[PDB]
């Protein structure tokens, strides 16, 4: 009301609104889900056009051979994150000859959304985003919040109805987590986990977009009728 | 660039500078005109180190100009002679210092007068009743000291600069290619074709 | 943040006009009337002392009346302090001028870049203006003499005779009735005093609450001379003209 | 005073077929009288097809192959994975060496690959990034052995057509991969004969629309 | 006041949705993408008949390969459109080659945001950008001050842009020749500006693999306005 | 280096020979030494390779964001005015450059500028630079004319490349050969010295120096 | 621009079939004078590399300060510190080689020689050279300074090239890098009697061997030497 | 730095500031172009409250920015300086590096952009102005009359008016200026603008300023007298 005139501010009972708006703008974005087992990590992404004549806007963005992440909110926003990331994965390979972990990726995002949450003059970042990768330490899962909340995951999902798919993961956590060596059922299980937050639309071919990554397996993204198998 | 000369008589201010551009052993042009004009009643020629002589004289060129355009009026020689030898000035004091000899030549309008400045690169002005730069001066300082008088037509004033050339022509190890020669009066500033 | 206590001081109200501007102006009504008058072989510069104290030393103090060069002065009509900040910034740049041409500086350039620093100040920066309006004496080989005003809009322009200050719209129209092309300085040295007379806000003008200045060619033979008036010489031209 | 220049010998050598190229180099490297190693690579695959080497100081050479290399990557990136083509990458590579014109990488650059018509394609860089492409370069220390037998058995210089009255010239053909490897092995082990720096192993890089093979041959090592 | 870079409670810069709203009182601006080219038109919009509308230029050559049409408050198109151009040229410069349509919106898109407390407020104008390349082939794109690009098979922007984007919907099918796209727009341009359509108040454009970008001269739209008539009154 | 260009009746000859060197190593005989702007324009490089390269293809970029800008192909002048404010800003940094802006505008008409690396600029009817430019001058000033044709133009200026590729040791290759017109510049083919000489030798009578 | 003052003379090393050996004398010398004799040249990171390093002690004080912030720094926010995301050789001498060749590049070098000895966690032996110039290679054998002109030569002998490397075991191994030290002793004028050497095997782990010394020498055929040529007394 | 932004968008997508702006020219005096067949004629008006001016001294309302092309304005006069002397020294600086004086078009391009530069940087707002721009290109005879305004869009005028009773003058010069036959002479361009001046002004004594361009530098100012016989002759032929 009174305190939501920029990030600098508390509200009385220690709310920070700026930071509460930009989770907002999160909620309003097309729904996306992320899920691994112990050899591969998948995200699953809807994406959302203007109108028939439009593209559809691309979700899923590639920051090194084994690590990328997609998005929900604002996709420039995202771009600035995910170039940052692109950044700080290649510092490390050619300083140190080493391919960044999954978990300082999620802590080098977090510490630089912070930034924008403390600082007069600045703003919050407006996007979510679900960051994959398979690094030393196995598959990985992580969800990135613009208020700096970092949270590793089995799966979960983001965007709009976003409960429903990160219900039925819940439910098939069991089941899911133990598709090993076989990258085509762990997409199926992300495919079927993002159907239940559709309503009255169903997936297409130019609307789903997949991307996976794994033990033997780069980082590699599926759109167009390369995504037709799972439909 | 080499040889520029400048003789100031009863009613004009009359500037001679050497056509040649040489570079190691040839030369590139045999035309060059060693001058621009700062103002209708002001004429600037120069010489000394490739690129910063041209450079110089036509970034004073562009200040002369827009001082006129600003305030519709046309500065006098012995401002713009002023201004160009602080610019000389604040020069070789720089990082890299303009390496450019000039003389203005111009006529005073208000005072009905002309006037000759020699200016070196380390911004060393004197007004002189007549001017050279380089190794030029060895042979025409003492040639005028002898020929010239204040009192001198503008004609007069192309026969002794005519003595200059000859004598340089005869002495001078290189070959300059000859001079262009240019007059500033009362009436503007023209070039003298035929010479 | 700090957005909170910005005044904003460089913007345009919904009319387009520059409100500190309006309100400068209207800080510099209040202050001491003074009036400049162009005669054809001089310049009068004539200034009212704001609300004079008997125990304020007269002779050795500077209010209105500023020296700016050997050719040029300014009458000043507002804050003090403001004024003298410009008034060191017109001294340099007539040095620079000098030192770069070696000619003592056109009226109209000086002018002109102290009315472009007060420009500066209603467009960029997000300071206040300087609550300052001169009046500029002075002469050139070029013009001859003029007379010019600048305000705290940097706009200025040339005048024959002017008024700056308190009761301008009064001390204008008693100018603009008694002026002529063809006046001496000894006859504009008359009307300044009479129009202040009549426009003061005091009980009587006396010569404690004056500052006056003259700039003739009443020197020796084609050159400017500047002489800003003594307290015993106001006093005397003050009962010369018949007003004390 | 510091030097921060050194130089650490080696040869290398590019050449371009009709639907293939070559880049080989020996895996000798040195300073002053010294073997430092046997068997270090200065032949890099550099992705899409692209094949390259940084001759002279190892030091630049390895900066500049890393700086390539990594620009090859966020060309990807910016461009939505567009393959780099040779030329495209040449140019970027002359831009590369070009912007430390005043403190330069003391190396002799080639990169070989495949032009976007299919063809062999090699290009030739000198230290400040001046380039060109050309069927045939060799690079460093045993260049000035190498190249002028490349001249002639490449590029068929000198050479006419027998009983011709040295009127016809010896028509230009491309070479087999077969060939090509043969006047490899056979130029550096002539540049292992006459030339110090230059010995220990042939590592060969060949460039075909399949993809980037790699052959190895015994120098001599003294 | 505010912040310049606040978010809404929607969750949406106020900034940004209010640039949104200028350029809805911008002059409209028409593209359409075929296999044959791609055609941008726009609506000159003369505030009065002494303006010489010639002079009025809102379509643009960005390269040989990309042409761009504004929509807005066009003086803020300006700095972008340079960007553009350098950016196109550089990148022939470090890659000896022409550049992506696709990267080069994605370079004017990273102008978009750099506001706040870079430039004090988003820019007020729309971009339609039009291009070829030999990846992607022919492509049109609309570039928002929100730093957000959708790639379009037709597009309108502008005024009369969502009657007009209603009608794109019914006309586009994938396989319209150029001639027909030329027409199409033309005749969309008409039935959403205010004053009558003729070669002095609207600009046609279009991009070609084979001829590059040009700008329609006046005689050459005149004869297409004159034949969209015909057609419409055939049946 | 030996390059060339001069003015004539018919428009404007330019040739350049194809050597590079590095100290006596000849370490190319097929470097392409004009640079093709745009079809009105022409630039020759003498000096520092890579200088001569690098600020001859950036030249282009900054003549074509001109008439992006101004709707209008770049003056000669301005465009060889472009090249001289640049290398006089790295003036003393050691860039090696002796180049020549040629070509066609309505306003100018044909025009040749010498442009070099110490920031002289000089409009001209006739120039020739580099190492091997006074061969090229000897051969080129007592068989210039101004009425000469368009084939003898393009003989003379390919001889006078010859006669410097023959006796100066820092250039030779092969020939290029150019014709700017009002029409544009048009490529008059790559000539090797190898042939050439002795083509030349048989057919015009000269080089009486050499073994037959 | 530096000059080296305080100096550490040569480091060697070599690859055996199970892991690597590497050694370095304990002296820091002062230009021609012997100043310290308690000087440590090798610096371990972790339980899995050993940096070996010569020339300017300052700067390799400086250098033993960066691998110990290195250290510290990986374990920031990495519950697998000690497990799978530990620093690895290949992890510790790139970014050595990183400093080194960006302070050469600013004309102020760390003036040293490296050699970044140690096993990855596969198994494989890491075995890495890099100095003042930025200058990377390896090699079987590896040597700095005078190493490289007596021992290399001698370890060499041993494992000549890849083959040679399962063949040679660390009893093998270790008696040439102890027979080179010696060689050294005679030879090289700025080195010592004592030093250190350390054994990073992939069974065994890091074996760190302080205060050996240099010893079955031959001195004896010196006393049958007399005068320079002629003398015969 | 003073970092403000004060020209923004409000909710209805105005930027108020930049129409505010507009009010101040709008306040300012009125000022008009006109082009005929070979020539351009800047008119400007003058306020006569201000009695006892000096009118040699006095900043002229028409501006020269090189020898072959001016500048007129209406809005705030202190802010017409800045634009004015940005113009000239990019006139010089584009004659030392093309070799070649600006065209018309390009010197309103820059002055434009200017006045959008300050429409959207921090610390500034926008200039109070807007501007007749008009001459000739080098070595051409068409005539060029440009105007800009505080947003930063410009655009060529055949006729064209800003300022005070602007309004008024443009629907005179709208009916009056026919573009088949433009003034074929020089007396008939200025006799339009006069009379278009005419409509607003009040007295034609020292209150209108006549400007003639004409090609290859050819620019002179009009004096009273001059002006003054247009006044005579107009109202003579006006009682009817
Ligand atoms: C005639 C031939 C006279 O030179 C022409 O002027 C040609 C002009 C054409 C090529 C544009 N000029 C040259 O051939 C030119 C001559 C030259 C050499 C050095 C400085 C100035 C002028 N040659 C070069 O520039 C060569 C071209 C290479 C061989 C393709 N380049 C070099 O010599 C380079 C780079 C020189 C350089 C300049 C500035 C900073 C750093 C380096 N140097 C080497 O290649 C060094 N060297 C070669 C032999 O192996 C060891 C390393
Ligand atoms: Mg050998």
């Amino acid at each position: 009301n009174n305190y939501d005139g920029d990030t600098v501010t508390f509200s009385p009972t220690g709310r920070l609104f700026q930071v509460e708006y930009a989770l907002e703008a999160i909620k309003q974005g097309s729904v996306t889900v992320g899920l691994r087992s112990n050899t591969h990590a998948v995200l699953v992404a809807l994406k959302r056009n203007a109108d028939e004549l439009s593209s559809y806007q691309k979700k899923i963005i590639k920051c090194d051979e084994h690590m990328g992440l997609s998005l929900a909110g604002l996709a420039p926003d995202a771009r600035v994150l995910s170039n940052y990331l692109r950044q700080q994965c290649n510092y490390s390979s050619l300083v140190f000859n080493r391919k960044l972990a999954v978990e300082r990726a999620g802590h080098l995002l977090c510490d630089k959304a912070q930034k924008n949450t403390q600082s007069y003059g600045g703003r919050p970042y407006g996007v979510g985003l679900l960051i994959i990768g398979y690094d030393k330490s196995g598959a990985h899962l992580l969800e990135f919040q613009p208020s700096g909340n970092v949270t590793e995951l089995y799966g979960t999902a983001i965007g709009a109805r976003s409960q429903g798919a990160k219900t039925y993961l819940e439910r098939t956590l069991d089941t899911f987590i133990k598709i090993d060596g076989n990258p085509d059922e762990l997409i199926k299980a992300g495919v079927e986990a993002i159907s239940q937050s559709l309503r009255d639309e169903s997936l297409t071919v130019d609307n789903l977009s997949i991307a996976i990554v794994g033990k033997d397996t780069p980082f590699t993204i599926y759109d167009g009728e390369a995504v037709a198998k799972y439909i | 660039m080499d040889i520029i000369l400048g003789i100031r008589v009863q009613d004009s201010v009359i500037l001679a500078s050497s056509k040649a551009v040489t570079r190691g052993i040839s030369v590139l042009k045999d035309s060059d005109d060693k001058t621009r004009q700062l103002s209708p009643h002001t004429l600037m020629s120069f010489a000394g180190e490739a690129g910063d002589t041209v450079q110089f004289a036509e970034y004073i060129q562009a200040n002369i100009q827009l001082y006129s355009i600003r305030e519709d009026y046309e500065l006098s020689p012995q401002a713009v002679s002023s201004f160009v030898r602080q610019e000389l000035a604040k020069s070789i004091r720089s990082r890299r210092p303009y390496q450019v000899n000039v003389l203005i030549g111009g006529y005073d309008k208000k005072k009905n007068k002309p006037e000759l400045y020699q200016i070196d690169y380390l911004g060393t002005k004197v007004e002189l009743p007549y001017g050279a730069h380089g190794y030029s001066g060895f042979y025409t300082f003492s040639l005028l000291d002898h020929h010239y008088r204040p009192d001198m037509t503008t004609e007069e004033g192309l026969d002794l600069l005519k003595l200059c050339v000859q004598e340089l022509e005869k002495r001078m190890p290189m070959d300059f290619k000859g001079v262009i020669v240019k007059i500033v009066d009362k009436d503007g500033i023209r070039q003298v074709d035929d010479f | 943040g700090s957005r909170r206590y910005d005044s904003r001081t460089t913007i345009f109200s919904p009319e387009g006009r520059l409100y500190q501007v309006e309100y400068a102006l209207e800080s510099i009504s209040h202050a001491g009337t003074a009036i400049g008058i162009m005669a054809s072989d001089g310049i009068v510069l004539a200034a009212e002392r704001k609300v004079t104290s008997t125990l304020l030393e007269q002779d050795t103090s500077t209010e209105k009346l500023y020296k700016l060069n050997d050719k040029i002065a300014v009458a000043v009509a507002g804050l003090t302090a403001d004024a003298e900040i410009l008034i060191n910034t017109a001294r340099i740049h007539a040095q620079n001028y000098l030192k770069t041409y070696n000619e003592d500086i056109p009226v109209e350039i000086l002018v002109r870049r102290l009315s472009d620093i007060k420009q500066g100040y209603t467009q960029h920066g997000g300071l206040r203006p300087f609550g300052v309006s001169f009046i500029y004496a002075g002469y050139d080989d070029r013009y001859g003499y003029q007379l010019y005003t600048s305000n705290p809009s940097g706009n200025y322009t040339g005048w024959k005779a002017i008024s700056v200050g308190a009761n301008t719209s009064a001390a204008q129209t008693l100018l603009q009735m008694d002026y002529k092309d063809d006046m001496k300085v000894d006859d504009a040295i008359e009307l300044a005093l009479k129009t202040l007379s009549k426009t003061t806000d005091s009980s009587a003008l006396t010569y404690d609450r004056l500052e006056f200045a003259t700039i003739r060619k009443g020197a020796n033979d084609g050159e400017v001379y500047q002489k800003i008036f003594k307290p015993q010489e106001i006093k005397d031209i003050l009962v010369k003209t018949g007003i004390t | 005073q510091f030097n921060p220049y050194g130089d650490n010998g080696g040869t290398i050598l590019g050449i371009a077929g009709e639907d293939f190229a070559v880049l080989a180099g020996d895996t000798r490297n040195i300073t002053d009288y010294s073997i430092n190693s046997r068997y270090e690579p200065k032949v890099f695959d550099c992705g899409d097809n692209i094949v390259m080497s940084a001759n002279g100081f190892a030091a630049d050479g390895d900066a500049l192959v890393k700086r390539f290399k990594n620009s090859v990557k966020w060309y990807h990136f910016d461009h939505n994975d567009k393959k780099l083509s040779i030329n495209s990458a040449a140019r970027n590579i002359q831009h590369l060496l070009y912007g430390k014109r005043f403190f330069p990488y003391y190396v002799h650059t080639i990169i070989a690959g495949l032009d976007e018509d299919g063809k062999g394609a090699v290009y030739s860089f000198d230290p400040v990034g001046s380039y060109e492409r050309e069927q045939c370069r060799a690079g460093g220390a045993a260049a000035s052995l190498i190249m002028p037998f490349l001249d002639n058995q490449v590029n068929f210089k000198n050479q006419y057509e027998p009983g011709t009255n040295g009127k016809v010239k010896k028509p230009l053909k491309y070479l087999s991969v077969e060939e090509v490897i043969k006047l490899v092995r056979d130029s550096f082990t002539s540049a292992t004969e006459r030339h110090i720096q230059v010995g220990d192993g042939l590592e060969i890089l060949i460039v075909t629309k399949d993809g980037v093979r790699k052959e190895f041959y015994e120098l001599k090592r003294d | 006041d505010r912040g310049v870079s606040t978010f809404s409670p929607e969750g949406r810069l106020f900034q940004v949705e209010y640039s949104l709203e200028a350029i809805k009182l911008g002059s409209t601006a028409i593209g359409i993408a075929t296999k044959e080219g791609v055609v941008l038109g726009v609506e000159k919009r003369a505030t009065s008949p002494l303006l010489e509308s010639d002079s009025i230029e809102k379509i643009v050559e960005i390269d040989r390969h990309i042409g761009c049409a504004m929509s807005g408050l066009t003086a803020d198109a300006r700095s972008m459109i340079e960007h553009a151009r350098t950016a196109a040229v550089t990148h022939n410069l470090y890659y000896d080659e022409d550049i992506n349509v696709e990267s080069l919106t994605q370079s004017v898109c990273d102008l978009a945001l750099r506001f706040g407390e870079l430039m004090s407020r988003p820019f007020g104008v729309a971009l339609l950008i039009a291009g070829h390349d030999a990846d992607d082939g022919y492509q049109l794109f609309h570039a928002e001050p929100s730093g957000t690009f959708y790639r379009y098979n037709a597009k309108a922007i502008g005024s009369g842009s969502e009657g007009a984007q209603a009608e794109l919907l019914n006309e586009w099918h994938s396989s319209l020749t150029l001639k027909e796209a030329e027409l199409l727009v033309l005749k969309i341009l008409k039935q959403v500006m205010e004053e009558k359509l003729d070669e002095n108040n609207a600009q046609l454009s279009c991009i070609t693999k084979q001829d590059g970008f040009k700008i329609y001269d006046n005689e050459k739209t005149a004869e297409l306005i004159k034949e969209l008539k015909e057609k419409e009154a055939a049946e | 280096t030996t390059t060339l260009a001069f003015r004539f009746q018919g428009g404007i000859i330019v040739a350049v020979d194809s050597r590079a060197t590095a100290g006596n190593w000849v370490a190319s005989q097929t470097v392409k030494k004009v640079i093709e702007i745009n079809p009105f324009l022409l630039g020759t490089m003498a000096g520092g390779a890579a200088d001569c390269q690098f600020w001859e293809t950036w030249l282009g970029s900054q003549c074509r964001l001109h008439e992006l800008r101004e709707k209008e192909r770049i003056s000669v002048a301005a465009a060889s005015k472009i090249l001289s404010n640049l290398v006089y800003q790295y003036k003393g940094a050691g860039l090696s450059m002796g180049t020549m802006i040629c070509g066609y505008t309505r306003k100018e008409g044909p025009t040749i500028y010498y442009v070099d690396s110490d920031g002289t600029r000089l409009k001209g009817d006739i120039f020739c630079v580099g190492s091997g430019q006074t061969f090229a001058y000897g051969v080129l000033d007592s068989n210039y004319k101004w009425d000469l044709s368009v084939e003898d133009a393009l003989y003379l200026g390919k001889r006078s490349i010859l006669a410097a590729a023959h006796r100066n040791a820092y250039s030779g290759g092969s020939v290029n050969l150019y014709h700017v017109t009002e029409d544009g510049w048009i490529y008059h083919g790559n000539h090797d010295v190898g042939e050439l000489f002795w083509k030349v030798k048989e057919e015009e009578g000269s080089f009486n120096n050499v073994i037959g | 621009t530096q000059q080296p003052i305080v100096t550490g003379t040569s480091v060697i090393s070599m690859k055996y079939d199970n892991g690597v050996i590497i050694a370095a004398d304990n002296l820091g010398s002062y230009g021609s004078l012997l100043r310290f004799n308690g000087v440590e040249r090798l610096i371990p990171v972790g339980d899995n590399t050993v940096v070996g390093i010569s020339g300017d002690i300052s700067d390799m004080q400086h250098i033993e300060r960066l691998l110990k912030d290195l250290v510290t720094e990986n374990a920031y926010d990495n519950p697998l510190a000690d497990a799978e995301e530990a620093l690895e050789p290949s992890y510790i001498f790139e970014y050595l080689a990183t400093v080194m060749y960006q302070r050469r590049s600013k004309m102020n070098p760390l003036w040293n020689a490296i050699i970044v000895a140690g096993v990855q966690s596969n198994g494989d032996q890491f075995l890495r050279y890099v100095n003042l110039l930025g200058v990377t290679y390896s090699s079987p054998t590896l040597a700095t300074g005078f190493g490289a002109h007596m021992a290399n030569p001698l370890l060499r002998k041993v494992v000549d090239r890849e083959s040679d490397i399962p063949k040679t075991t660390v009893q093998v191994a270790e008696e040439a890098i102890v027979n080179a030290m010696r060689v050294l002793y005679y030879r090289d004028a700025r080195s010592s009697r004592n030093f250190s050497l350390a054994i990073i095997d992939k069974n065994t782990g890091l074996t760190f061997k302080k205060n050996l010394q240099v010893e079955n020498m031959k001195w004896d055929f010196a006393k049958d030497i007399k005068g320079y040529g002629t003398q015969k007394i | 730095g003073y970092d403000r932004a004060l020209s923004i968008f409000s909710p209805d997508g105005h930027i108020f500031q930049v129409e505010y702006a507009l009010e101040a020219v709008k306040r300012g005096t009125c000022a008009v172009g006109v082009k005929g067949k070979n020539c351009v004629v800047l008119g400007c008006e003058r306020r006569s409250t201000l009695k006892l001016q000096d009118t040699r001294i006095t900043p002229s309302k028409v501006s020269k920015i090189d020898s072959h092309v001016v500048l007129s304005f209406s809005g705030l006069n202190a802010d017409s300086r800045i634009l004015i002397e940005k113009a000239r020294v990019e006139a010089q600086s584009h004659r030392l590096t093309l070799e070649d004086p600006v065209t018309v078009e390009y010197l309103t391009r820059y002055v434009a952009g200017v006045q959008q530069r300050y429409t959207q940087s921090g610390g500034v707002r926008p200039f109070g102005v807007s501007t007749l721009i008009a001459g000739f290109d080098p070595r051409d005879d068409e005539p060029k009359l440009y105007q800009t305004e505080p947003s930063g869009i410009y655009s060529s005028w055949s006729a064209q008016t800003i300022g005070r009773n602007s309004k008024t003058v443009r629907e005179f010069l709208e009916k009056n200026y026919d573009r088949k036959e433009p003034p074929a002479t020089v007396e008939e361009c200025v006799k339009l603008t006069v009379r278009s001046l005419l409509e607003v002004v009040q007295t034609g004594a020292k209150n209108i300023e006549i400007t003639v361009v004409k090609p290859d530098s050819d620019i002179v100012a009009l004096s009273s007298e001059e002006i003054n016989q247009y006044v005579t002759q107009i109202e003579q032929e006006k009682q009817e």
